[PDB]
């Protein structure tokens, strides 16, 4: 999940 | 028991009930009651039908013992009369078959299960076909409809109201009130 | 297991379980794979089974009939019902059995599901036609006439190696 | 309360019902009833059959007590009479066997199950074959057909209506009306 | 049901049925009935046996009760008499044992199941062997055969009709008709 | 129906049957019957034992109510008398214990099962050992054997005929005929 | 019919049996019988206990009924008296509690199963603790022991024979013979 | 035999037992008994409660037929009175509700389970909430507590001793002794 | 299966089943393996579970608390009981939820077996202490005081993404 | 598992389960594969089984008798009816057993399913013929006359190593 | 699974299931395998188990005592009776527990089979001796005297991290 | 699993399950494989079992006796019935047990199925002979005489490490 | 059901 | 069933 | 069954 | 329960 | 059983 | 049980 | 099975 | 778990 | 099993 | 287990 | 229920 | 099945 996770 | 008491008194009057699927035990009891009430050769018998049907052989025993005696039998259909139930209901003496205004009649085709070797399956197959032909002929004789008409209408399950049954010939007349 | 795969390249097929859809599919797939290979090489089928389903029976029989390479069959321990006609369905002159083999032939068994009599009539007619087809098919694969099978198959019949050889189900018994 | 009362009041008329599969306890009950009614040595005993059959030994006990006594036994078939049922039906006094017009009679061949070692299986096999031959000879004697005719006819199950059973020798005459 | 009063009326004539497998309850009933009928010491007691057998201990209790009283016990076999049934059949008073023409008598050897450690199993094994020896000795004493003849004949199950059982010694005479 | 009036008329003769495994219900029933018959303090009470035993506490209740009353109790064993059964059999009044010639007596050591934590299992273990010692002492007191002899003979199950039981001390005398 | 007859004729002598685990039905029966016998305010009521235990609320209902009536309740314990059984046994009128010489008494701690959320578990936990304290105080009041002595002794199950139960205070006196 | 006799003789004194979970059958029986005893309108009717609760509808039927008649209903609690049981307990005539000293009263708000589509779940949810509010208002009216106080106290299950129940208002007075 | 390991190389851990011994052991082993590498990389835990045991709950929680690397948590679908407290146990400022995510908080449920009164008392005291510790530790990770926490936890409480953000269980909701 | 195959390259075959279709097929496939190599090497089979079906029994017997290579058979622990006849069916002069081995011989046990009396008669005659062939073969493979086998087979018979050696079922007992 | 073996190469052993024959067998198999390498490296055992059989825990304890390398134990999640004794069985100064871990000690429970009262007496003496040996061994690995733990073992006792440290079952509680 | 295979190279065989056909078959298969690898190096057997069948017991015992290299055996945790006799069956002077071992010797138990009394007599004589053989072969491997085994086997007997060493079951107890 | 049955 | 039974 | 039983 | 019920 | 019981 | 109950 | 299959 | 295990 | 099998 | 096994 | 039923 | 499929 980037941004921001990753 | 209260239920035993009320059945005893109603049988004492003239009446016979049938309120469960037809099997050997209930058929034997009804045959015994019919024979017992046959002692008087003048008073008629009354049979109330509310059953979803049962075995063919027991129903035919009841039918034969109904046809045997001189005493006229008057059938009244209440609630549901299906499979052998409607056959017994139509088996009553002509002009003395009745149903309640909300009574519901079901014409049904005989069904059974078979197992075994090929020859046994064969033999039971012709026996079932003969039974079906026997039933169709008896129904055609009783209701006054033509034989091929009956065997065509019995291909699938058919439902009937009181007035539809009266028109079809299953029931002589429908009662409305006392 | 490893021995089955190793014997596979020798064009040897086991039929050691009850006849049903999965086993028939495997057997016919193997038959197609072998015929896709060198079509001038025979295929050996070792039969040890108590029978089973029927559609699998006919499917395997038709697959054996269609394949151009000659297929030989060897009885093994027991061959009953479907296994009997698989064993008798091999190419002429290439049906073998072990000295202590145990062969059984009996008419098909079935259980028609419960229902109204029209369905039972249809199913019974189909069963009778199936039985007629099987008696004709076994008659054309054996020296005995149709009527002899009519007396023989009505009940179960058991034949040994010599009895099967005399009857015509097999062609030769293996000795050593 | 209904069934017991009607069965009692029928038993006072020397009528015995057999409306269930034959096993040990019903056989003992029927034997007791037959012995009880045997006290009067002139009045005949009437027995009604509606059963799909049962155990061999119980049926043979009923048969032996049926032909033990002087009292004539009149058998009436209603509904279904199969396996031991038809044997008891045809075991009645000659000239006194009747069936209802829509009664079905099934000639059936004994069946059983075996278990144990090879010797036990053997011994039970000869015993069962002896029972087969005993039944075949008894029914050939009762019906009037020859032994091999019965043996070939009894290889598979056979069905009979009233009239063909009557002409086959199983039944003396068929009931029509009261 | 009919059973209770029909059995009471038969017992009023000194008649006892054994129509089920032998266990503690039926053995207690039969012993109580034998003791009750033993009040009159000049009338015989009649026992009709139709059973496939049961436990050894209950049968031995019944046998001891039979042997204790001076009232002669007449045993009649109908249908099937096997295991303890035939033992009780042959345990009757000499010259007073009968069977129906189509009765089957099965000479059977005791069987049981054992469980536990290797020491308890031993003790139960000698107890079972002692029971076997006593049964064989009692049968030989009652039938007149020798010990070893009964022992060799009882190794496997054996079947007897009325006549060959009479010849063997199990039955004094065979019933023919009333 | 039948099966209860015989017990009534036997109880009218001061005879008590114990034909089932000993549990709370039968123990309470037998205690009530013993107290009921204790109303007359000069007529003996006869107890017939045929049972494979049961719970310890129920048998002890019966035992205590046997030696509570003045009436002398006479025990007769037929069939099987095992575990609590033989204890009740030997608990009768001295000189008034009897067995039938083919009766079997089994001396059986008490058995049970335990569950729970270590402390609960411990406590139930000493309770079971105390019950063991209690039973051994009572048996030795009744039969006249020493404590060591009884406790060594009761390590495993032991079987006794009528004469072996008489010699050992479990039975005062064995009857042969009336 | 034997059990009902003997229980009725014993109840006519003001004797009540508690011979099964204590539940709602038997508690209601005992309460009804106690109220019925409370019609005469001068004749004492004798209650016999052979029970392995039961529920708490039913036992407390019986205890309250016993304490309410003016009739003295004489308690006799035979066989086993455990859990609620010993509580009812010790709940009798002072000077009128007895046990048989081989009677066995078990002091037990209440046990129950709980389920649900944390709050429900909590609430039922204090309810169980309150019930346990209630029982401990009641039995300490009845026996004469101090609260702390009862709490220490009731931590685990404890067994008592007749004499040591008499010494403890659970039983006022032990009977030997009639 | 015992239970029917004692219940009949207690009902002869206008006493009704409710000693089982409340369902349709017991509710119908209690309604019939209340109507029967309502024939005499100048004598009180006494109702004994020992039950762990039951269905809402049956309890409300009993409640309605309890307050329909002029006869004053005196409720006595023994053992356990929980869920609908305590609701019936507190529904008695004011000034005539009593409990035994060790009786326990459990206040328990209703619980049920639902299944089906979203709309059906919704409808049953408002029906259940309306039933809960109905119960809360009725309890507040009967006990004299404010409605919000009862609602707050009925969020979880609550236990009450006899004296706490008296202080709260569920019970008018406590039976000390006869 | 392949995508699980493929995500695993990117320091992403799924918690998609009920919390029990085996799943907790796997999760803690993965956490230890990830922290065995350079501790300067965050660990992402994706939570979609209806809860489970409490001992395994605590094991995973204090395993997360022990490791130096920051642990971020992202909720998906739902998070109840164990899942909710594990989600709230992430590093501050690194808790995320999806717009349609569901959060459920409820007090622990227990099934204390039959036993003597002393055993029931011991188990009940343990359950009460466990619930008190759980509510205190949850109030530690949330802005709300403990009083509000045990007011709310008495029944079931269900919060959406915005509700969780306002309550303090979630630092920020994922949008796109 | 690895030791099974490793011992298999040494022409050693285990028969450690009950005799049925699958085990018989597997063991005789192994026999055929082993004899596919040089037929001058013996095939050793170790027997430890409580027996099984008679048809698979006969299949294994026939495939042992067919192959040219001599077969070693060694009893190991316990050998029941089918196991006993396999053990006695080895090449003469080269069948051994362990000192504490137990050998058991008993007549076949069968379960004729219920049905028509003609079917039961056919099945009973087949069982009788099968059993008779069994003692005929056993007497052929032993030194005792057929009548002696008839007398000794009517009940269960249990023989030790020395008893089997004296009876002719075993040619030698290995000590160490 | 991969993480288990990967953690294994750093001499870390999980005990996350019930104590029984198979798990214990694997446990001391791994203990011996780690013994196979240099005996100067410690062995770390992470314990999270609700306990189990007594013979298995005794075998693991004996293996731990026999191993010359010092074995350190870390409790986390929960430790029941078997887990408690194994955790306390570590070398002195090397027993740690996580801050929110739960420790439980209770006397052994068993289901003695129904049988002859002599058999029950033998089993009861055996279980009493087993409990005495267990409590003596527990007193060996703790500063508390034997009588104190006999009093404390009669019922269930539950200790937290600080409680276990004060009691003597844990040398130190790790924080971060 | 990997540890079992790794320990296999050092001639260490586990017996951690109940004695039956499959486990025994594996056991003597491994014993024969280790015999083949090297006839001059000992084989170590670690026993932790509650017992099992008797035929498999005797098969393993005979395999141990036939193997030329000595067979080390050590008890681990609990050994009973088959395990006890197998542990006592090791080479003289080289049998060991752990300090907290638990050895149980008990009389054989079985279940004679329902049947005709002649069959029960045959089975009873067979079990008595099995008992006599087992006791004689056990007294052979111990200093105690046969009648001493008669007194000591009639019920269950339990021996610890020192008790087993004194009685003769164990040659030496492993200390550390 | 009168009239007319009964 | 008369006539003639009964 | 007379004669002769009864 | 008199007095006073009944 | 007389004599002598009863 | 008299004496003395009853 | 050679000869002659295969 | 290092430090200090491992 | 050598000698002599194999 | 060395020493001395292995 | 009178009045009025009954 | 060639010819002609495949």
């Amino acid at each position: 999940f980037s941004p921001a996770a990753p | 028991g209260l239920g035993d008491q009320v059945y005893n008194r109603l049988l004492n009057e003239r009446i016979i009930f049938l309120g469960q699927p037809v099997d050997d035990d209930i058929a034997n009891k009804i045959t015994a009651q019919l024979l017992l009430l046959a002692s008087d050769p003048e008073k008629d018998i009354y049979l109330y039908i509310n059953s979803p049907g049962g075995s063919i052989t027991a129903g035919m025993a009841i039918y034969d013992t109904m046809q045997y005696i001189k005493n006229d039998v008057v059938t009244i259909a209440m609630g549901l009369a299906a499979a052998m139930g409607q056959f017994l209901l139509s088996a009553g003496t002509p002009g003395k078959r009745f149903a309640l205004p909300n009574a519901e009649i079901l014409i049904h085709q005989p069904s059974a299960g078979l197992a075994g070797s090929a020859s046994d399956i064969k033999i039971h197959a012709e026996r079932l076909l003969h039974t079906k032909k026997r039933m169709a002929e008896l129904t055609s004789q009783h209701t006054g409809q033509t034989i091929e008409q009956i065997t065509r209408d019995s291909d699938r399950d058919r439902w009937f109201d009181a007035f539809e049954a009266k028109e079809y010939g299953l029931i002589d007349d429908v009662m409305t009130t006392a | 297991y490893d021995p089955y795969a190793k014997l596979f390249e020798e064009r040897v097929i086991f039929l050691g379980v009850q006849i049903d859809d999965a086993s028939a599919n495997d057997v016919m797939a193997q038959l197609l794979c072998l015929e896709s290979m060198d079509p001038d090489r025979d295929i050996s089928v070792y039969i040890n089974s108590p029978g089973g389903s029927f559609t699998a029976l006919t499917a395997i029989y038709d697959t054996m009939q269609y394949v151009k390479p000659d297929v030989q069959t060897v009885c093994m321990g027991q061959a009953a019902a479907a296994a009997a006609v698989l064993l008798a369905a091999g190419t002429p002159g290439k049906r073998m059995a072990l000295p202590n083999a145990r062969v059984l032939i009996h008419q098909p068994y079935s259980e028609t599901g419960r229902g109204q009599v029209s369905d039972l009539e249809i199913a019974a007619n189909e069963i009778l036609r199936m039985r007629s087809q099987l008696e004709d098919m076994l008659a054309k694969h054996s020296t005995t006439p149709v009527e002899k099978i009519r007396e023989d198959i009505e009940r179960d019949k058991i034949l040994t190696a010599e009895d099967a050889l005399s009857y015509g189900l097999i062609d030769q018994v293996i000795s050593t």
